[PDB]
């Protein structure tokens, strides 16, 4: 625990330095984990002895002055839907218990590369389907500001160890708001990089158009350096962007006077609550009362977001899970006689509810006489969503609106309730349809528990969504409260 | 009585080096499971890698084949359930087929007709699902294999006609060295559908595809077996709708093997994970500029510039090696018909009873036609050609050597 | 509407097992789910393109060089059904047709 709360940054000079040993960082992690996470049940797989081992190797270059990498002995908590070789990688669900993958996920090649130290496997709604990680077929994640209420969803797991103070990152997955929803109903900084930014081969797919890998941090500072860490063109995924500028640190620290920022009226809508409406109204001030002009616009078609998203989301799942069937790996069906019922029977038994559902209403709206009346029209309101901000961004900057509709909920409270569950990611499905840019700090609290800020950027332009991130965080942010819980 | 309206399917393998969309072999060895990787295992979590060559080969046959290469165009997911088939959805392409509306020339009785194809696509073949006993064991060795489909235009008429477009159809491609096409190395496959038209129906008859036809020759079989089937039936009651049919090797004959309930539900859709080709005119050139001179303009020449007999001109261009060899040969000196004759008799010959491919023997165009003037020039007679070519052939190098590596000159 | 059949028939097409007592209540799920999915309907899209990919990359092509595959005992160490080196899943085809 002792450097449990320390900030990837200062946990990486305190190392550069030599006043804390990697197997002693090390040691501490699991100390937190083991004292914390049976209570907030944030991490599933632990790899607890090649950690260690790990540290151990690091602590010999510590010693002969060869401390290479952007992360070097940094612990990281990965999400289960990431392939991490030789670990057991679930994607949180019964079809893949025991999955040991046999090649190793490219964020992470990367880490491994810049030194980070693999403490687990984080938590996650079955499949990354869901907004609360209730789904989880292993556990449920609470959030550590009230273990009442849920961390969010689907990378709830990389929220809440994060906010708990069990890693000083981890790394989770978007698709229609899963890394910044939670981010923000922890109170902890989350990241959605531009569609393109970091590669998908590894990720286990949800909706290929809307999946992206994301990092999550107590701070704007690490999560950037993270980010720059993961980020970057791939040849195992034709469509990671080929961009090359990577650096996502140069100008953070720097001023916001005359930055154009829009605040699209959608995004203090009906849905949004009262209690939240208002802390984003303050933003909107700390950031007048630093130099940023914020306008008001309009993103019309935002209301659609989440219907377009279910559908292309769905639709898509439905065929990227459909590999699952357990003759190569997961869940096998034993009373086993036809072949239809391995089938049948192997995925009934191995999906949970809700990613059932998703794939019938994926189905559904694929199948012959549907397809062009649920998908191909979706895909369109979809087209629709990126012109809301093309526009807009030919007039500002960034795009401000608050994370969430409503901060965290409780456990129990939405989940024997579908569409319901879903109006939760309101304000974070434009930005997948858009594939751009999203990232979540924490702006404010209500009846304790964190609300969001949101900045959604042009593509490829996370360097400058940082930058006027940073600013406001310098003016509100829940640094020195993790420590209290 | 009635028309045949009919049409063949032909699958065709591109002999890459990597699959289609992944980095594997595209050539494997006997070990089961050997030749994959996380990619044609369809663990989780893996995308696909477009083989460029693949891609450019793809289009270089659907230049051949007289067709309109698509500007703008993708890969869709082709869904559907079976144990050689992994991500449960094989990569394809659904509205805009790498190629269209192309045609072939065939000959029938009497005059040209010309046959046109419909389209032809980039697809990945499937594993094998080899059948022993109760259960059934799954290999994806061949898995994800780069595939081309020719869909024939329903304009050939006959079970001979058929066999005339696959003849072509498989020389051409051969010339565009992108495939070997050999039906006997299932590197060449046809799917045929037969129906009867009463002279004067305009609505089609109803066809039911041919599974199962391993060769030119049975390809005929089957269709023109099938022909009779359904053309008797048609006295009796009879619709032999839409139905699918498994064909006997030994007996000769169409076997029932499902009926169509109404159309295959495929959920068809545009691969997200492959970001769209856009092939500019560039490309089309460059890939243009690498088809060689097709059979069809070749003879013509040989009959008549060459002054070469027709039969002769067609054997001396079934495949585009030798026609090549053949046609270096007599810029060599060489007699024109002399080279003709050694290439369908005494090369051939060697071919055969070796089974190496021309490339792979000893000889070259240069050494050849030193010994085919050594004969018009009398210095050489043909018995002694029966003893040189032999030696010369493979694992030779001149030829006037062998008659003093050995001993025997006029 | 989503009658009963179609549940079975969409269930049948992903490779789902619903008995009754689950159909009938996907037969409602359904229902609503997809009376929220006519939502879009608000959204006029005459003769706006469809988006299939946010990203406007292009010709992404991988040079033909093979990479060796992976040993046979990799490929099969997640699957719990094999023999002579190869998946084994049964066959006596399609349940109540076969
Ligand atoms: N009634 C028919 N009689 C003869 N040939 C037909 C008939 N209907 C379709 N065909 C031909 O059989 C082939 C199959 O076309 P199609 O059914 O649309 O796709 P697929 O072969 O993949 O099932 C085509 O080449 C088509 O021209
Ligand atoms: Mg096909």
């Amino acid at each position: 625990m002792s450097i449990r709360y320390e900030s990837v940054e200062n946990l990486l000079t305190l190392i550069k330095d030599k006043k804390i040993k990697p197997s002693d960082v090390v040691k501490d992690i699991y100390d937190a984990i083991e004292e914390t996470d049976p209570t907030i049940k944030s991490f599933l797989a632990l790899d607890k002895e090649n950690a260690i081992k790990k540290a151990q190797e690091l602590d010999e270059l510590q010693a002969k002055d060869q401390m290479d990498g952007k992360l070097f002995g940094i612990p990281m908590g990965i999400k289960d839907n990431i392939i991490t070789n030789g670990l057991e990688t679930t994607c949180a669900s019964k079809m893949l218990e025991g999955f040991v993958p046999i090649y190793e996920s490219t964020v992470m090649e990367k880490l491994h590369k810049e030194n980070a130290v693999l403490i687990g496997k984080l938590n996650m709604d079955e499949f990354a389907m869901g907004g609360s990680t209730e789904t989880s077929y292993f556990k449920k994640t609470v959030n550590p500001f009230d273990h009442k209420a849920v961390p969010g969803g689907s990378s709830g797991g990389s929220a809440a160890a994060v906010a708990a103070g069990l890693v000083p990152l981890s790394l989770g997955s978007d698709t229609g708001g899963s890394i910044r929803q939670p981010a923000a109903y922890c109170g902890v900084v989350g990241m959605k990089p531009t569609y393109g930014r970091v590669s998908r081969f590894g990720l286990v797919a949800f909706a290929s158009s809307l999946d992206q890998i994301g990092p999550l941090t107590r701070n704007v500072k690490d999560n950037a350096i993270v980010l720059e860490a993961i980020s970057g063109a791939d040849v195992n995924d034709s469509t990671s962007a080929p961009v090359d500028d990577v650096d996502f640190t140069s100008e953070i620290g720097k001023d916001i006077k005359g930055l154009k920022v829009a605040l699209p009226k959608e995004y203090l809508g009906e849905g949004v609550a009262d209690d939240v409406k208002e802390a984003v109204q303050n933003a909107v001030e700390t950031l007048k009362s630093l130099g940023a002009v914020v306008e008001e616009v309009s993103l019309p078609n935002t209301k659609f977001g989440i219907p377009s998203y279910y559908v292309i989301a769905s639709s898509e799942a439905s065929s990227n899970l459909s590999r699952f069937d357990g003759i190569r790996y997961g869940y096998h069906s034993k009373e086993a006689h036809s072949l239809e019922e391995l089938y049948k029977m192997s995925r009934s038994e191995g999906f949970g509810k809700e990613v059932k559902r998703r794939i019938f209403l994926g189905t559904f709206a694929l199948s012959s006489g549907y397809y062009d009346a649920y998908y191909k029209k979706s895909q369109k309101v979809r087209t629709l969503i990126k012109n809301d901000f093309d526009k807009v961004f030919e007039n500002y900057d960034v795009v401000v609106g608050p994370t969430a509709p409503t901060t965290a909920f409780n456990l129990g409270e939405e989940i024997d309730d579908p569409l319901t569950m879903y109006a939760n990611d309101l304000l974070t499905t434009p930005v997948n349809l858009a594939g751009l840019p999203g990232i979540s700090v924490p702006c404010g609290q209500s009846n304790g528990r964190p609300i969001g800020l949101q900045f959604i950027g042009k593509p490829f332009d996370e360097k400058t969504l940082y930058r006027v991130a940073y600013q406001y965080e310098t003016q509100y942010n829940l640094h020195d409260v993790y420590e209290k819980l | 009585h009635f028309e045949t309206v009919i049409g063949l399917e032909v699958h065709v393998e591109l002999k890459t080096d990597s699959k289609m969309f992944s980095p594997s072999p595209a050539h494997f060895g006997a070990e089961p499971n050997s030749n994959t990787n996380v990619i044609d295992l369809a663990y989780p979590g893996v995308l696909p890698v477009v083989n460029k060559r693949a891609v450019d080969w793809a289009m270089r046959a659907a230049m051949a084949l007289n067709m309109e290469i698509a500007t703008e165009s993708k890969f869709d997911r082709k869904n559907y359930f079976y144990p050689d088939n992994p991500k449960a959805y094989q990569i394809s392409q659904f509205d805009q087929p790498i190629g269209e509306n192309g045609y072939i020339d065939i000959e029938v009785d009497g005059e040209t007709k010309r046959i046109g194809i419909t389209r032809l696509h980039m697809e990945e073949d499937a594993g094998k699902s080899t059948h022993k006993g109760e259960y059934s064991l799954v290999d994806l060795n061949r898995q994800g294999t780069p595939l081309i489909e020719i869909v024939s235009e329903p304009d050939i008429r006959s079970p001979k006609e058929a066999y005339a477009y696959l003849e072509k159809l498989r020389s051409i491609i051969q010339y565009t060295g992108v495939s070997d096409v050999k039906m006997e190395e299932g590197s060449l496959r046809c799917d045929a559908n037969i129906s009867l038209r009463p002279y004067g129906q305009e609505k089609f008859g109803t066809k039911a595809e041919l599974k199962n036809l391993n060769s030119f020759n049975y390809v005929r079989k089957g269709l023109e077996y099938e022909e009779k089937r359904q053309e008797e039936e048609l006295l009796n009651g009879g619709e032999i709708g839409q139905e699918t049919r498994r064909f006997d090797e030994s007996t000769g004959k169409t076997i029932l093997m499902r009926v169509k309930e109404g159309s295959d539900d495929y959920r068809y859709f545009p691969e997200p994970d492959i970001v769209p080709l856009y092939i500019d005119d560039a490309w089309k050139e460059r890939v243009r500029q690498t088809i060689p001179e097709l059979p069809d303009e070749r003879k013509a020449k040989y009959v008549n510039e060459l002054g070469l007999p027709a039969y002769d001109a067609h054997v001396l261009t079934l495949t585009k090696e030798m026609s090549d060899f053949f046609e270096s040969t007599i810029e060599h000196g060489a007699d024109v018909k002399l080279t003709s004759n050694w290439l369908m008799g005494g090369v051939n010959e060697y071919l055969n009873k070796n089974q190496v491919e021309l490339l792979d023997t000893k000889l070259t165009p240069e050494n050849l036609a030193g010994m085919i003037k050594l004969i018009e020039d009398g210095t050489m007679s043909s018995k002694i050609a029966k003893k040189v070519f032999p030696e010369l052939a493979a694992k030779g190098g001149n030829a006037k050597q062998i008659m003093e590596d050995n001993g025997l000159v006029q | 509407k989503v009658t009963r059949e179609e549940v079975e028939h969409i269930a049948n097409l992903a490779r789902l097992q619903i008995s009754p007592e689950e159909t009938e209540e996907m037969a409602n799920t359904l229902e609503s789910i997809l009376d929220f999915a006519k939502q879009n309907d608000s959204a006029d899209t005459e003769g706006v393109e469809p988006t299939y990919h946010v990203l406007d990359l292009q010709n992404v092509l991988r040079e033909d060089k093979a990479i060796k595959g992976i040993p046979q005992e990799l490929a099969l160490k997640n699957a719990k059904e094999t023999e002579d080196g190869q998946f084994k899943v049964p066959t006596i085809m399609n349940e109540e047709d076969a």
